[PDB]
RNA sequence: UUUGCUCCACACAAUAUAGAUGGAUACGAAUAAGGCGUCCUUGUGGCGUCGCUGAACCAUAGCAGGCUAGCAACGGUGCACUUGGCGGAAAGGCCUUGGGUGCUUGCUGGCGAAUUGCAAUGUCAUUUUGCGUGGGGAUAAAUCAUUUGUAUACGACUUAGAUGUACAACGGGGUAUUGUAAGCAGUAGAGUAGCCUUGUUGUUACGAUCUGCUGAGAUUAAGCCUUUGUUGUCUGAUUUGU
RNA sequence: UGAACAGCCUCUAGUUGAUAGAAUAAUGUAGAUAAGGGAAGUCGGCAAAAUAGAUCCGUAACUUCGGGAUAAGGAUUGGC
RNA sequence: UUCAAAUGAGAACUUUGAAGACUGAAGUGGGGAAAGGUUCCACGUCAACAGCAGUUGGACGUGGGUUAGUCGAUCCUAAGA
């Protein structure tokens, strides 16, 4: 979601030329992560193990307003809103079958290179 | 060295404002000062005194002087200190004229 | 490029109306110190062009052409040649098998120099580094020549003369985003126009359905590559030389540098280069200056300049006295006192 | 930056194949001319021969090629070790010298093969990569952040920065702009109103303005120059491996 | 201040509300300036510029005798 | 528009102080007619609403508040009905 954003040296780490600072979604994030990680405390998992095994944002149900247009018209104003989730875990680390010709052909190297 | 430390400081703020919007030449002067003080003492937590901005705004939104003597002393970050523990704190000097001084350190312990 | 100012000379130009008359003319000063030879390389020719098939380097770099190997100087350790400089161990003998691949092969042969520009007063601190080709001598000479003067400088006037016809190759200022009035100078439309007036109106006709490639459209101005040509030397001047900026009819002692400095560059400490007219490129832009391509005949080259008087009056406004000196006697004594 | 990186050798595993299955076997020119051999007096020479296709030439036999005994000649081939010489058009190959070490089908013997069951590519090459083993080798940067403005919409560009022609903030000087600051004084000032002993440039009050200190004062890089002064600053973050 | 309930500045009272931060490319919108020429521009002087208050001079054709008329065209203006 | 403090989990926007400005009395002041209908005021309070935000609010929740012989209506007639 990045069409007629502007650019910065700053995703120069991440091989792109577009990249934002999105203060509020950050917010929410790390407030995730910390419940996150006070879930793992609780649970009794090592912090240090701990990477964000799964993450995941679906659109929550959108909220309305009006705007009002030119002409006396009147375009919908809405809110997309989210749903996140987010699990972190902890760092951890044939028959055979030939013919008769293959059975041959193996038995006679057997026996020729012995 | 040691981190409690007070200078008495010159800034020039005609070539900081040179060119600005009249309607902001005192607020950019504000802002010039809060990045004097953060680069003369390394505080990104600057304070600026009342009575500085009293002297700052004295001739109005377009009149800032072209010269200012600041006292700036950094002072340790008691009472729950935020992200740094040290921060600068910004003053007048009750100077007849801002022309012709150099930073001084200035203590009276 | 440090700066440009005015020079009085007498035209020598019969059937002229001004010949043996004085004649007002701008000229552009170049600061240049002698340039360092650090290495040579070898060219071959090939049916897809000429190509390059070894460098050799001097034994010892300085700080300021080492600088140019390196975005972030400050921080690195510094390792730039140093195991290289290790090929001068016993006898260099793999510097002479690398000389001796140019000799034998390498039928165009270049050097590699360097800017003293820790000798000027710009703040840049990394000398530009550029391949000079060199010219007459055989192969061979070519490659000792190179051979002696590795970690040598080389100084202005044993490379141009005065009277001589020579190119300035440099890119010019830059202006950022342009629209198409000024970037191409197409006419300014009427004032009654709707959504705009500094544009081209018709950028095309209905066939072909495209905008043409030659229909001028806003861009970047400025910073491009220019070759001007047939730029006459009027004076190689030398920086270990008082009277730099005085002529045999002036002989008052004074430097080429304005009164105040250059505006923007600061003053000429070294040898130097004065050519007539304008050069592309701003003030501190660094310029190649190359021999003329072809040999001119034409009456306004190889026409002898004997300069009358130099201008040192201030640039930075209307510079009304040519020394201090002279801005002494005529203001007389002032408040200040020295 | 996990005992990371790199080269060499062998061991395993994976990966794929625009498609091995004896050998890409090197003059240059002309074509109403040439090649090769030979001789001479060395030529645009004499003589002879050849082509009419590579249907050639070279390689070619051995459990996919085993084991072993000789004869004859001192040849032919492979492998490392080698002595050099040449090759830059994309050289990365070509010509060599000298021993060693195998093979030799140049010629004679002796032993083995079977049942893959009457065929089933019947697997014999070679890009690339990773994990191992044991032997050498070397010991950086770039980006973000900060900074400059020779650059610039943003990206980009161009500069600077770990103790110094270091950088910065002030201060000093130069340069430049305006046009003579404030303050003090004046026997300057059209005068007017008072007060006297009406001085013979007397006092008081108001008075645009004028004169001196004073080409003074103010401003001066913000994209001016310069600096033996003062004060400070100088290891934060990210990533990159043949 | 001024002729003035004009414009401009202030007292009482009221407000300091209108998304903000950074930077100053092109093209815009609004506001301006311009050497020499002076309508050659354009359908067309569109747009802009020029004029402008007050005092004193001086005002033609024509006219329904009321006007035209601020015709036209000039001079002066501070402070003490 | 700016600085500081207070409050608050959170302050460019709330409150207080300080400063800088504006409306400049045919006002951005003080009242009323039509219209609105509780929007007035207090306490609590921020899910939604406020062109961002919000601890604030004409929002949300709960309450309080409009006192006449003399001010009006009520009476008279108007064009009219
Ligand atoms: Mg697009
Ligand atoms: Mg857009
Ligand atoms: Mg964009
Ligand atoms: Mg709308
Ligand atoms: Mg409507
Ligand atoms: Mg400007
Ligand atoms: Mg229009
Ligand atoms: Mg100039
Ligand atoms: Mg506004
Ligand atoms: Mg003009
Ligand atoms: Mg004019
Ligand atoms: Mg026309
Ligand atoms: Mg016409
Ligand atoms: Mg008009
Ligand atoms: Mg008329
Ligand atoms: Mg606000
Ligand atoms: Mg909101
Ligand atoms: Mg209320
Ligand atoms: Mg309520
Ligand atoms: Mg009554």
């Amino acid at each position: 979601f990045n069409s007629s954003i502007g650019r910065t040296a700053q995703g120069k780490e991440f091989g792109v030329t577009k990249a934002r600072w999105p203060a509020k979604s950050v917010k929410f994030v790390q407030g995730l992560l910390q419940n996150a990680a006070a879930n793992a405390e609780a649970k009794g998992l090592d912090a240090t193990k701990l990477y964000v095994s799964h993450i995941q944002v679906n659109q929550a149900p959108k909220q309305r307003r009006r705007t009002y247009r030119a002409h006396g018209r009147i375009n919908k104003y809405e809110s997309s809103p989210s749903h996140i989730e987010l699990v972190v875990t902890e760092k951890e680390e044939k028959v055979v079958r030939l013919t008769s010709r293959q059975r041959g052909r193996i038995a006679a190297q057997k026996r020729i290179a012995a | 060295l040691k981190d409690v430390v007070t200078r008495e400081y010159t800034i020039n703020l005609h070539k900081r404002l040179h060119g600005v919007s009249f309607k902001k030449r005192a607020p950019r002067a504000v802002k010039e000062i809060k990045k004097f003080a953060k680069l003369h003492m390394g505080t990104d937590d600057v304070r600026l005194a009342p009575e500085l901005n009293q002297a700052i705004w004295k001739r109005g939104v377009k009149g800032v002087e072209y010269r200012l003597r600041l006292r700036i002393s950094r002072k340790r970050n008691e009472e729950e200190d935020a992200k740094n523990p040290l921060f600068s704190y910004v003053e007048p000097v009750l100077v007849a004229s801002a022309k012709g001084l150099q930073t001084v350190v200035v203590e009276e312990d | 490029k440090a700066g440009m100012t005015t020079i009085v000379r007498d035209l020598d130009r019969p059937g002229s109306k001004f010949h043996k008359r004085e004649v007002v003319e701008a000229v552009t000063v170049v600061d240049t110190p002698p340039v360092v030879v650090v290495g040579v390389v070898g060219y071959v020719e090939t049916p897809r062009g000429l190509r390059s098939l070894t460098t050799v380097w001097a034994e010892h770099l300085s700080d300021e052409v080492k600088r140019r190997f390196y975005k972030n100087w400050y921080k690195s350790k510094k390792k730039a040649f140093t195991k290289y400089s290790a090929k001068y161990a016993q006898d260099g003998a793999g510097i002479e098998r690398e000389l001796a691949r140019i000799k034998k092969y390498a039928s165009v042969v270049r050097v590699l120099v360097h800017t003293q520009i820790r000798k000027t007063p710009l703040a840049q601190k990394k000398a530009h580094l550029a391949e000079i080709q060199l010219n007459g001598g055989s192969i061979s000479e070519k490659v000792d020549w190179a051979r002696e003067h590795f970690e040598k400088t080389v100084a202005v006037d044993s490379v141009f003369e005065q009277n001589e016809m020579i190119d300035a190759i440099a890119v010019t200022k830059g202006h950022g985003f342009e629209g198409v009035t000024h970037r191409w100078g197409t006419k300014k439309l009427p004032r009654k126009t709707h959504r705009g007036l500094r544009k081209v109106a018709c950028i095309g006709a209905w066939h072909p359905a495209h905008v043409m490639w030659s229909v001028a459209r806003a861009g970047q101005r400025g910073y491009h590559s220019r070759t001007s040509i047939n730029h006459k030397i009027y004076r190689v001047g030398k920086g270990d030389d008082e009277a730099n900026g005085a002529t045999s009819f002036d002989r008052t002692k004074k430097t080429i540098t304005p009164m105040g400095g250059f505006v923007h560059y600061g003053e000429i400490k070294n040898d130097f280069i004065m050519v007539k007219g304008c050069i592309p490129g701003n003030r501190k832009r660094i310029v190649t200056l190359r021999k003329s391509l072809y040999t001119n005949t034409s009456r306004k080259a190889l026409e002898e300049v004997s300069l009358k008087w130099i201008d040192t009056a201030s640039k930075f406004g209307k510079g009304r006295f040519q020394t201090p000196a002279e801005k002494h006697a005529f203001m007389g004594t002032l408040k200040k006192d020295l």
